DNA sequence: TCGGATGTATATATCTGACACGTGCCTGGAGACTAGGGAGTAATCCCCTTGGCGGTTAAAACGCGGGGGACAGCGCGTACGTGCGTTTAAGCGGTGCTAGAGCTGTCTACGACCAATTGAGCGGCCTCGGCACCGGGATTCTCGAT
DNA sequence: ATCGAGAATCCCGGTGCCGAGGCCGCTCAATTGGTCGTAGACAGCTCTAGCACCGCTTAAACGCACGTACGCGCTGTCCCCCGCGTTTTAACCGCCAAGGGGATTACTCCCTAGTCTCCAGGCACGTGTCAGATATATACATCCGAT
């Protein structure tokens, strides 16, 4: 059921659409997904048009999904395998959630990096240090990566 | 040559037809005559209601079986398989029923 | 004809949002738990020690919450009837 | 004109926003509210309960759902069938 | 002959509201009323300990209350009180 | 309630009231019985008879049977966890017991 | 009318079957005789609180409540056979 | 060097020290501050007797002591010395504590 | 809050040796504090309903000795 | 035996028969108490106290101590076989508990 | 105002210690466990025999139910000795 | 991986007795009324519980070195599971007999109930001896050295 | 094997304290005497169910052969509790102070026991019929050897 809960995801989705993202599968196959993001202001992300392949297990919602960015991003968890940390995306999810409830919760979690549980050491210990370098360093891989 | 299933598989087997249904396992006369040879030690020319006999039998089936769950709780315990008197004998221990 | 289906569709959408006791359109509806019943706020804040006075299930919560989802189909039925009245 | 029933679109669109379910996300099937008066279809839920032994987690603010802790609503589920029959009429007469 | 109590004819009415198609067996009968017997001393015997402590000489109906407080387990607890204290309150008035 | 009927219709129960005052009367718990006591205690026997009927009838009709058994009862109370916990120590005649096997003892899977 | 050697009437598959379904899976060659013998001080427990109550009464005859009434006593209670 | 008895010759004379006196072994204030704590939770403002305390604290000991006394005859069984906490919920489990 | 922890991991070893227990593994203390805490909770339970029905705010003795009495621990020494 | 005495004399025990008459009737366990109920169990309650008493003594006296304290009681009641059945639930308040270290624990040449 | 006054057992068990060691005495904590304890048997006993009494349908408990609630609630050895005392004080009280 | 052999779930006719329901009745439950005592309420008092210093010091926390126990791996030889042919007695049905459970009637000896009364038992005071404590000395396990 | 140093434990005598054992005054619960309704003992009768027996069918118990999974012992490794010395935290104790509320007394009234009359709620009993057990016949899932 869980292909049936994302037809109407699109279907929502298609009805309402996200600020500044958009979804789609991976080709015919349904139990993966591609989407792109925008970078926001409040971080030190913007401009970065960035990918996100996404892989569901069978019982979506009950599950959680699994993300990665193909995109080597000057994150403190974010490593270059676009993996994230994120307790709501594999010990936390609960079945209410959707897919948008995550996007925009990964862009806030974007928009306020979290030094806190890191997985790649330089990246977290310089944002830790110093602000203006880390925006510096930050900015400058968004570019690479999307202009 | 015939066929012959491995060691194990049949014990398996009668575990899931014998938790699946309810009927009473120990032969009804054999039983029987053991519930009067009892009683006869405690006062002789007794008489027992039929239904008397199945109570108590009822209830000593019930409690076999409990034991027997305790007991391969010792058995895995100590890393075996196969239930052994000492087993028994520290399951009745700790549920006080021989301190 | 001036959407009077709509008005006929709509009032029956509210015959099923009475209070048990108001019979009104109901303000700050609450439950108090226990029971099917909702009333407003204002008439059972009183009745918390005797319990629900329909089915005289007792009281569940001290506190009164508001249900929001009973809250939001009050305030956009307004919103709809005013439209559907075109003012 | 402007077409501004597309106002009234827009409040049937706030409709099944919400009377629609938050985990199986249809329309609600059978009604179950909890003590935090959440709204789910039973259905959901009893799949959502039968694999935790124990006190579970409701999917939306608080924890300790249970079995019986649940009640049968059916406070929406005549509401439901209403809000259909007022998306009918708008076809018919617009 | 002699009388025999039962609650029999109850525990079918009871069962027809939650299930008004399903019968029961005759032995499933039998383990109904010994239940029920069995949940009455267990209640009963609890409230009269009580009023003994507290040096009354009444059950009324609080001392049922706190019994059932006692014996029953904690999500069952709150519901038993609930639909006694519904039933009392009825009574009544 | 106004009504002058019998007490178990006045109350609103299926069980009898006035058998449960008797009891409690003639039982020896004690000396003054009050008028409160056996609609209570008539109400709270009545509830927990509707849940025990109701998981057993769910049972059965998993099974594919119109007819609530003795192993329909023992399914019920020990699936549940409070009622199994209100009944522990009691043993239910033809009542068979739960299915369940002990994982190390399962065949070894790759 | 005496009786000799019945607990042996219980038989080795009796106490396998037994066995079988509390779960057991591989059953020692000596547990047969410690049941027989487990099982027998259960009964003696139980048959001497049920004469007990019968003498009272003044019968020759032991009933299913009178049982029902030891096994009680013990912490076994048990339904299906009255009161 | 200096003397050093050998590891498990102290834990006996414990032992025998600790089995021969009747003292309570669990700090007097620590164990009154939980059992308030827990009690606020249930009911709030609630007074107690010193006498009620003390009465929760022997009840306290004697059940630890107990189960540990059944938690050394499931290690000893296991051919070990150390008790661990499979030992503990083996025991709990077989006394019927937590089924 | 965390008053859980005054009982400390010498105090655990003192009664463990009055079991008899030789040796004891780093997680038995972890384990100890939250069995006894269940149990606490199971007692006073019991007491405080005793207390309400009484009308009382005060935890008397006999509380206690009832409430562990209907749970099969029954104490002497403090009256009944 | 008649006599017009204290019925606990007039049996010839050490207990009051009164009391115990008075306590079977206003404990609400049966509408009437025979008359000659009340002897048998002051009888039966003397008889237990005074096993209980000379047990307890003699473990006192061991001790080289002329006065029971609780550690005593205990000793006579786990040691002797009947009295630590019928008392196998109760804890008895500040008692100890027996000495037992388990054999295999002990050192080893 | 006066305290109210509180039945006990402690002069009765002193006595009966008197008799069978005649020069070792008891301290205050020691009198409370034998005290408790005597209530708790007679508690067994007594409930015992009324629910005895009722099984029967019988109205009153009489010394007959007492000996069977002892038979019932003592060991072996215990159970046979404390009928023997019984027996013998209850005839001694009615000749 | 793979085709056998074997046990298991499933579908269908059919036949029986256990279950659900109607009836007569009778005994227990409901209704009206009276009286008495148990419990609720108000006021008070003084017992004991909470709270707080401040000084001592027993006990908890921490760190470290190492040695003994937990645990995994290997192997060997006996104990036990699986299958089969044979022998035993359980199960079933039917029949006959009567011992004893169960119920009714009658009659009386036993226990409840009540008023007078008087001595056993409880509260309070007090004192001396049993026990706690401490210091010194005898001895007795323990460990490492051979 | 042994023996010697080092801690630990048991024994003994002197001192001091406070709680157990006994005495006394006094309230109130146990005892005595009489009356009276009825629970229970006992005889008699009925007839339900327990015991004994016998013949037949076949399901289960049993004794035996055989092969293999596993219980048990040995070895080796490493890591994690134990013993111990040092420092730091907080229990314990003796003391004082405040006031909450547990316990008690006096009063009043309303709630429940006891009684009588009346009638319908529920139970034994009898009867019909369909839910489920049975028996046959399939499809299908699983185990195991050999690839
Ligand atoms: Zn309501
Ligand atoms: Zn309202
Ligand atoms: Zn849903």
């Amino acid at each position: 059921s869980a292909l049936k809960r994302i037809n109407k995801e699109l279907s929502d989705l298609a009805r309402d659409p996200p600020a500044q993202c958009s979804a789609g599968p991976v080709g015919d196959d349904m139990f993966h997904w591609q989407a792109t993001i925008m970078g926001p202001n409040d971080s030190p992300y913007q401009g970065g048009v960035f990918f996100l392949t996404i892989h569901f297990p069978t019982d979506y919602p009950f599950k959680p999904p699994k993300v990665a960015f193909t995109t080597r991003i000057y994150h403190p968890n974010i490593n270059s395998n676009g993996s994230i940390c994120l307790d709501i995306l594999r010990s936390q999810w609960s079945p209410a959630l959707t897919i948008s409830k995550v996007l925009l919760s990964i862009c806030s979690l974007l928009c306020d990096p979290n030094p806190d549980d890191p997985l790649v050491p330089e990246i977290a210990r310089i944002y830790k240090t110093d602000r203006d370098k880390y925006n510096r360093i930050s900015r400058e891989w968004t570019q690479k990566y999307a202009m | 040559k015939p066929h012959r299933y491995r060691p194990g598989t049949v014990a398996l087997r009668e575990i899931r037809r014998y938790q699946k249904s309810t009927e009473l396992l120990i032969r009804k006369l054999p039983f029987q005559r053991l519930v009067r040879e009892i009683a006869q030690d405690f006062k002789t020319d007794l008489r027992f209601q039929s239904s008397a006999v199945m109570a108590l039998q009822e209830a000593c089936e019930a409690y076999l079986v409990g034991l027997f769950e305790d007991t391969n709780l010792c058995a895995i315990h100590a890393k075996r398989v196969t239930i052994m008197p000492k087993d028994i004998q520290l399951a009745r221990r700790i549920r006080g029923e021989r301190a | 004809g001036a959407w009077a289906h709509s008005r006929a569709a709509l009032d029956r959408l509210e015959k099923l949002l009475r209070c048990s006791r108001c019979t009104n359109i109901l303000r700050e509806p609450v439950c108090l738990g226990g029971c099917e019943h909702i009333f407003c706020s204002n008439c059972v804040s009183d009745c918390i020690g005797t319990g629900c006075p329909v089915c005289y299930t007792p009281a569940w919560i001290q506190d009164l919450k508001i249900n929001r989802q009973l809250d939001s189909m009050i305030q956009l039925c307004s919103k709809l009837r005013n439209l559907l009245h075109d003012n | 004109s402007a077409l501004r029933v597309e106002e009234v679109q827009n409040v049937i669109n706030a409709m099944q926003k919400i009377l629609e379910c938050p985990i199986c996300l249809e329309l609600i099937k059978e009604p179950v509210s909890t003590k935090c008066d959440h709204i789910f279809c039973k259905f959901c839920m009893l799949k959502l309960l039968n694999q935790k032994k124990g006190p579970s987690q409701c999917p939306l603010c608080k924890n300790d759902i249970t079995k019986r802790s649940l009640q049968e609503s059916t406070r929406f589920s005549q509401l439901v069938e209403e809000l259909l029959k007022i998306i009918c009429a708008f076809q018919l007469d617009t | 002959r002699s009388r025999k109590e039962s609650y029999s004819i109850y525990v079918y009415k009871v069962l027809k509201q939650v299930h008004p198609d399903t019968g029961i067996s005759s032995k499933a009968m039998g383990i109904m009323n010994s239940f029920v017997n069995d949940i009455f001393e267990r209640i009963a015997g609890e409230a009269s300990r009580l009023a003994h402590y507290n040096k009354r000489s009444t059950i009324t109906s609080r001392e049922i209350q706190t019994a059932v407080r006692l014996l029953l387990p904690g999500e069952l607890a709150k519901h038993a009180v609930s639909e006694g204290t519904k039933a009392v309150t009825k009574y009544t008035s | 309630s106004a009504k002058a009927k019998t007490r178990s219709s006045r109350a609103g129960l299926q069980f009898p009231v006035g058998r449960v005052h008797r009891l409690l009367r003639k039982g020896n718990y004690s000396e003054r019985v009050g008028a409160g006591a056996p609609v209570y205690l008539a109400a709270v026997l009545e509830y927990l008879t509707a849940e025990i009927l109701e998981l057993a009838g769910n049972a059965a009709r998993d099974n594919k049977k119109t007819r609530i058994i003795p192993r329909h009862l023992q399914l019920a109370i020990r699936n549940d966890e409070e009622l199994n916990k209100l009944l522990g120590r009691v043993t239910i005649a033809q009542g068979g017991v739960l299915p369940n096997i002990q994982a190390v003892l399962l065949p070894k899977k790759t | 009318k005496v009786l000799r050697d019945n607990i042996q009437g219980i038989t080795k598959p009796a106490i396998r079957r037994l066995a079988r379904r509390g779960g057991v899976k591989r059953i020692s060659g000596l547990i047969y005789e410690e049941t027989r013998g487990v099982l027998k001080v259960f009964l003696e427990n139980v048959i001497r609180d049920a004469v007990t109550y019968t003498e009272h009464a003044k019968r020759k005859t032991v009933t299913a409540m009178d049982v029902v009434y030891a096994l009680k006593r013990q912490g076994r209670t048990l339904y299906g056979f009255g009161g």
